């Protein structure tokens, strides 16, 4: 009834404290992409860090991996793995970071956002697979680093 | 504080004069181009109002069947010195059986360009580009109010002449054609206007060695915008 | 339901506000400070936390300080407060109160709205434009990051409506307003207009945003003053201290600035040039149509008896203003109230227009 | 005599004194005048007379042929003595030239003696602008107006006096052709474009017109009564 | 909502929770520190006539009590106790203890700047060799002593600046103040003007001692027609204390012992009612003027102006500066800034062309009666 109503916001901060805010995205997530993500993610995402305790956090994090993965500008994804710290998200990212062909600006903040884990578990599954090894040239070292100095 | 009207400068040039080619540069645009096989220029009329009838702003007129004129900024100023030269033109072709050359023409006019006093007003307001054939070919020739006369192959004046100028400078050279330096110019034309160019904007006249007369009725104007 | 945690926790923070030994450090504060506490000048100040004060007789001190309160609160030209055992800086005195702000600043709603003016609809949108919708709506010149217009001069012949104006701005309206009329720009000692214009816009840019209306500025040029100094290299010099003043350094602020004059032509135009003012208005007598909005709204509250037609007052006078209108519309009712009367009839009209233009 | 020169150019390009004549004008009394195809009207508006004192001296609109009419604006001296300078000169061309005399010679006439009379020596220019509506030759209705410069200019509607740019908007969004086809639609359009500028009481509407092989007709207002009465019947058939 | 009530929950959770170390730990930040100044001095300022000989018996006027002559205390050094000196003498003993900077007159204090006004070089574009001028007398000397120095030159000490007014001089002041790295100083050309007789004089010398004290520093005069043009001599004795503020400038700027690490900048309206005094190089070296920007300016200063507002950049910008023959740049800022309010007439996001020309017809058209420069271009 509420998708009926349209206006989020509120209806989506009283329906996360009854997983059931994971079907209520699946449910909810078919047109509206910037009101959901930018909106919903935005405050829930500050108000989950911000008031909210850590375990409900995963399922915003695994749901918005679940319609973020449905969608495109990938950088919310990104922000979903400095939250996550999961290496299945580079993998699929870079697989449809790859699928959209800027580059070398997102192994730069790709480098910067990354912790110390997922560029040997990422220079390791991509030494096996790689797809044109520039992911190898970038996603490791040297490549955040050749554009700049110059 | 008003000083005498014919007080030089502390620099060295005078005032008034100096304000007249001030004064020259709030007015109408006009494009002149020498070609040997014959003159051709260019002018726009700067329609203000469609209650304003097009056809009755004048800025070719004509002085000799073969000495054409344009003129620029005031119109009236113009007007009385378009009519004494016809007179100077006439005079000189009783007197002599022959055309008055167009640069014996212009000394005619430079002579009292500045004439202003209080005995014996003001300097006058228009620039004034002069062409047609003489013996010595075609010639182009412009004025100021200052009276210094020079010729000039292909002049531009008043408000857009920087850079229609410049862009003439790109485009010009000695061997051009007619037909390709009118719609050379008309480009310049429709580059510094600020209305859209129609069959009522610009007028051209053409003096040529052959086509003897200028002569340039409507609607040929409408075949030269269509080729562009 | 976000009122009741909201209200508690807000109230909570409330009573937190107010929850900022300590009644002994209070005492020992009390203890430092004298009781009779004297007051200094502040001359110069020395980084080293004594600097030099001044006392009342001339008397000059370098003087340690009581560092709890903002000593940076103070300047040259302050006032501070010391001892008469050790003339140390007990502390910071607040400001000295207010002879100039208190007389150029107009507190009160200061009289009716537009409601009141008389069919000018142009005009009003153009003052609208550059003083209301920019301060009360400042949301429109983010979208274009377009600076408002600065300045308006209001002109026209005597009568019109500047003043209707200016009080109409005054009265819807959310900022400081200052009134100083032109004419108090011109002093019988040397060297008192810079003064005025310093401490005028020092008002201005020091309490909030304001709008500073100067009225009949036109008068400075044209009315010499026996009761001067050698007046027109001061006037000139005045002038160019309010041009500085008004368009020169240092970030202006927000200030706006209106002014009316009868005569614009014997203005310097330095002033008149755009960056300080943008926006000329005139003001004419207006037509045979609204001047019926006029004598109805000056006639809206009155007992009118119904005999009488306005259209008889309106063809009277060929370039009557709002002045005239005004001034029949009440010598008609001093007229009746002279005889213990409620309406008014044509020949108090009459006798009204007979006394107000032919004397 | 007066060895001096009035009008001196401006530091930026002006003559003071064309530029700001040209403000007289615009502080006088507003003329409109369109031409029809065979009938051709014009006429003053803001008489703003006294209402209860002669008329026949106020005259706004004279003659100076019997093909030839005239308007102005600004103030009336000026134009007082251009009206007999160009009545001589028009019956001077008679004199020669067996010809009525053509507007477009009585208009360059006017505006190069206002040249002339700018450029000499210290006279005042003439803060007129003249209207000359006139149907020469083979029947053909033009309509010059002039300039304190002194440019005849050639238009088809007028835009003078006192809020000309309101009096020109509405010819703007009025100009059908259609308005010109009936005479009488005509002489109403002027009606509607004047009623459209001042308070046009009906007091006021001072208009004369010529049907080209006439002379000029002004017009008792009764008829212009009824014609804003009509007016007024097709402006209530809008709603 | 849930982010207001729970912001008010954590946020008043923080301060109530602080309240139990409120309640619980029962100014003194410099109360032991100030009993301590306690045995510290009243020190009363005095001001120096001079020394006597083999001995330092020092004489003082200590500024209306008397004159006393006076010694010396341990703690001090026996060289700087010059003449002429504000120094801090004891109320018991009258002994000398720090000699100190003198008077300033503190109504000259409050036109240093204090602050850095934000004008980029970029505002001025069009004025390219008056900005490389007075870049070449301002901004080198100060960053860049080697040049001026490896070939044995001076560098010129004044430069006046002059045109129409709103051409870009206040602009250009401002503009080198942003980059300046020295104690720029304002001077309106007004605060010299006092109601006594040589008064402002004397703020003339404390500009002057402030220029002396801090090396390598800029003062900024502004229209300078207030301090004085011209000495018309009549018998009715007119305009004089005027006069002698403009000759205490003349000769405390530049002559008999030249001016030190300072640069005067000057700023007028009308160069033209100046005592040739000021003409004088050495003075006033560089005369860099404000002409009006030709055509080129005034495209550029629309991009200028129309770098950060939201128009429709498919319009061209010549074709406007081509309709602005004599025009400032504060009328080109009014012409971007009243299209803009055309804009806002309508509900719009975006200009148009016919904005911009409802401008230029508005503007300059409408209100070229006043204009302000057909009378100050031939600089009465
Ligand atoms: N347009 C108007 N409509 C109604 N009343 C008006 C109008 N213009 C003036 N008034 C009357 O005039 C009074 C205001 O005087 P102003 O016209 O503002 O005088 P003023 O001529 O502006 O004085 P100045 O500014 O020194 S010239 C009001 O009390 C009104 O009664
Ligand atoms: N050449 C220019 N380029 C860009 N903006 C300019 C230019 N000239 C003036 N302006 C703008 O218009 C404003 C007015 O210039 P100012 O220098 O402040 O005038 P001014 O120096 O006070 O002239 P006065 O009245 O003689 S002191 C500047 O602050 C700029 O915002």
């Amino acid at each position: 009834a509420e998708k009926v109503q349209r206006e989020p916001l509120l209806t989506l901060v009283k329906e996360i404290v009854p997983l059931l805010m994971e079907i209520e995205q699946v449910d909810m997530l078919e047109k509206d992409i910037d009101e959901n993500a930018y909106a919903k993610v935005c405050l829930y995402l500050t108000s989950c860090v911000n008031y909210v305790p850590e375990p409900e956090n995963s399922a915003l994090l695994r749901c918005a991996l679940g319609v973020f993965r449905k969608f495109s500008r990938f950088p919310e994804a990104l922000r979903l793995a400095l939250m996550l710290n999961d290496m299945e998200l580079v993998e699929d990212i870079f697989t449809s970071c790859k699928d959209v062909v800027m580059l070398g600006r997102h192994g730069v903040f790709l480098e910067l956002s990354e912790d110390v884990e997922e560029y040997e578990d990422l220079t390791e599954i991509m030494s096996n697979v790689q797809l044109n090894s520039n992911f190898l040239a970038l996603a490791r070292e040297l490549d955040i680093m050749e554009p700049k100095v110059p | 504080y008003d000083r005498g009207v014919n007080t030089f400068s502390p620099e060295g040039r005078l005032f008034q004069v100096e304000y007249a080619i001030e004064a020259i540069k709030l007015g109408s645009t006009a494009i002149g181009i020498q070609t040997s096989e014959g003159v051709c220029l260019a002018v726009e009329k700067r329609i203000t109002s469609p209650l304003m009838e097009p056809s009755s702003i004048e800025k070719i007129v004509e002085i000799d069947a073969h000495i054409g004129c344009a003129m620029s900024g005031l119109i009236a100023d113009a007007k009385t010195l378009i009519d004494k030269a016809r007179v100077e033109t006439q005079n000189h072709w009783f007197t002599y059986n022959e055309t008055m050359t167009v640069e014996s023409v212009t000394q005619a006019v430079s002579n009292l360009a500045l004439q202003f006093g209080e005995e014996d007003s003001r300097p006058f307001g228009v620039a004034l580009l002069f062409g047609g054939v003489d013996e010595k070919g075609p010639q182009l020739f412009h004025m100021d109010p200052s009276g210094t006369f020079v010729q000039c192959d292909a002049r531009a004046i008043g408000s857009a002449s920087e850079g229609a100028q410049s862009s003439l400078q790109e485009v010009y050279h000695k061997s051009m054609t007619l037909k390709e330096a009118i719609k050379s110019s008309l480009i310049i034309l429709k580059q510094v206007m600020e209305e859209k160019l129609n069959a009522t904007n610009i007028e051209l006249a053409t003096v040529q060695p052959g086509q003897n007369f200028h002569m340039f009725t409507k609607e040929e104007l409408e075949e030269v915008i269509k080729d562009i | 339901l976000e009122r009741i945690k909201d209200y508690l926790l807000m109230e909570e923070e409330f009573i937190r506000n107010q929850e900022q030994k300590q009644e002994e450090e209070r005492s020992k504060v009390d203890d430092l400070r004298g009781t009779p506490m004297s007051v200094g000048t502040l001359e110069e100040i020395i980084d080293d936390n004594h600097a030099i004060v001044s006392t009342s007789v001339g008397s000059e001190h370098y003087v340690s300080i009581l560092s709890f309160v903002d000593k940076d609160l103070l300047e040259p030209g302050c006032s501070v407060l010391l001892n008469h055992k050790v003339h140390a800086v007990i502390g910071v005195l607040m400001d000295d109160t207010d002879p100039l702000v208190t007389v150029m600043k107009v507190e009160k709603a200061p009289q009716e709205t537009y409601a009141d003016i008389g069919g000018l609809d142009n005009q009003i949108q153009e003052i609208k434009e550059s003083v209301e919708l920019p301060l009360t709506h400042p949301e429109y010149y983010e979208e274009m990051g377009i600076k408002p217009p600065k300045g308006v001069i209001l002109y026209g012949p005597p009568g019109t409506g500047k003043t209707l104006l200016a009080k109409a701005v005054a009265n819807q309206t959310s900022a400081t307003f200052l009134r100083v009329v032109g004419s108090e720009l011109i002093q019988k000692y040397l060297g008192d207009g810079p003064k005025l214009v310093r401490e005028l816009f020092r008002v201005a840019e020091e309490h909030a945003p304001s709008i500073v209306f100067i009225d009949e500025i036109d008068a400075i040029g044209t009315k010499r003053y026996d009761s001067n100094s050698g007046g027109e290299r001061e006037i000139q010099r005045t002038m160019l201290e309010l041009l500085n003043q008004l368009d020169g350094f240092d970030s202006r602020g927000d200030v706006k600035v209106i002014m009316a004059t009868n005569r614009i032509e014997t203005l310097d135009p330095a002033l008149i040039r755009p960056g300080r003012i943008d926006r000329k208005i005139e003001f004419p007598l207006p037509d045979e149509k609204t001047k019926k909005r006029i004598f109805q709204i000056h006639t809206s509250r009155m007992t009118l008896a119904d005999d009488v037609t306005l259209d008889d007052l309106i063809m009277a006078k060929d370039d009557l203003s709002g002045a005239d209108i005004k001034a029949i519309c009440t010598e008609a009712g001093l007229m009746a109230l002279r005889e213990r009367r409620m309406k008014v009839t044509n020949e108090d009209f009459k006798k009204s227009k007979e006394n107000v233009l032919y004397k | 005599s007066y060895d001096r020169a009035i009008t001196v150019f401006s530091p930026d390009g002006h003559l003071f004194q064309v530029e700001y004549a040209q403000e007289a004008v615009k502080k006088g009394s507003t003329a409109v005048g369109v031409r029809g195809r065979d009938i051709v009207v014009l006429g003053v508006e803001k008489k703003s007379v006294a209402k209860l004192q002669d008329e026949r001296t106020v005259r706004k609109i004279c003659a100076l042929d019997d093909n030839v009419c005239m308007a102005f604006a600004g103030l009336t001296a000026d134009a007082r003595i251009v009206i007999n300078r160009a009545r001589v000169e028009c019956q001077s061309h008679r004199l020669t030239v067996e010809d009525p005399v053509t507007v477009e010679y009585i208009t360059r006439y006017i505006a190069s003696l206002k040249q002339r009379y700018t450029q000499s020596n210290g006279r005042r220019p003439f803060g007129i602008s003249a209207l000359i509506v006139g149907f020469d030759f083979d029947g053909t209705p033009r309509l010059y107006q002039t300039d304190p410069s002194g440019t005849y200019h050639a238009w088809k509607a007028n835009a003078i006096g006192r809020g000309a740019k309101s009096v020109r908007e509405f010819l703007e969004k009025n100009y059908t052709d259609e308005a010109i086809e009936t005479d009488d639609l005509t002489i109403k359009l002027v009606i509607k474009a004047l009623l459209e500028v001042v308070q046009s009481g009906g007091k006021n509407i001072e208009l004369a017109v010529m049907r080209r092989d006439q002379s000029l007709k002004i017009l008792n207002p009764e008829e212009i009564e009824k014609y804003v009465a009509e007016i007024e019947k097709e402006k209530e058939e809008n709603e | 909502q849930v982010e207001d009530d729970i912001q008010q929950l954590l946020k008043k959770i923080n301060e109530l929770t602080g309240i139990k170390e409120s309640d619980t730990g029962l100014l003194a930040a410099d109360k032991q520190t100030l009993q301590s100044e306690q045995p510290l001095q009243v020190a009363r300022c005095t001001k120096i006539i001079n020394a006597d000989s083999e001995d330092p018996k020092y004489i003082i006027n200590v500024k209306q009590f008397a004159k006393f002559v006076v010694d010396l205390s341990d703690q001090v050094a026996p060289t700087d106790i010059e003449e002429g000196m504000r120094v801090g003498v004891d109320r018991n003993k009258y002994q000398i203890h720090i000699p100190l900077p003198p008077k300033i007159d503190p109504t000259v204090t409050m036109m240093q700047v204090e602050e850095k006004p934000d004008v980029t070089y970029s505002d001025v574009g069009g004025c390219k060799e008056q900005i490389e001028k007075l870049r070449e007398v301002v901004e080198t000397p100060l960053l860049h002593p080697e040049r001026f120095v490896n070939l044995g030159i001076e560098p010129p000490k004044g430069v006046l600046l002059f045109g129409p007014p709103g051409t870009g001089k206040t602009l250009c002041a401002r503009a080198v103040a942003n980059r300046t790295d020295a104690c720029f100083i304002r001077v309106i050309g007004s605060e010299l003007v006092q109601k006594y007789v040589g008064e402002g004089a004397r703020m003339v010398r404390e500009l002057f001692e402030m220029a002396r004290t801090k090396k390598a520093c800029l003062i900024f005069f502004d229209e300078i027609d207030a301090i004085g043009g011209a000495r018309f001599d009549d018998g009715a004795g007119g305009d004089n204390e005027v006069q002698r503020t403009m000759l205490e400038l003349i000769n405390q700027l530049d002559g008999f012992d030249p001016r030190g690490n300072i640069k005067v900048l000057m700023a007028t309206n009308r160069p033209d009612t100046l005592d040739p005094a000021l003409m004088r190089p050495g003075r006033l070296d560089r005369k860099i003027e404000f002409s009006l920007p030709d055509l080129e300016g005034r495209t550029h200063i629309f991009k200028i102006h129309a770098r950060s507002m939201s128009v429709e950049r498919d319009i061209r910008f010549e074709l406007l500066a081509r309709l602005c023959p004599n025009s400032t740049g504060a009328e080109i800022r009014s012409v971007c800034t009243e299209a803009g309010m055309f804009a806002i007439r309508a509900r719009r996001k975006i200009a148009t062309e016919k904005d911009f020309l409802e401008a230029v017809n508005k503007v300059i058209k409408s209100y070229a009666k006043f204009s302000a420069t057909p009378r100050y271009m031939t600089y009465n």
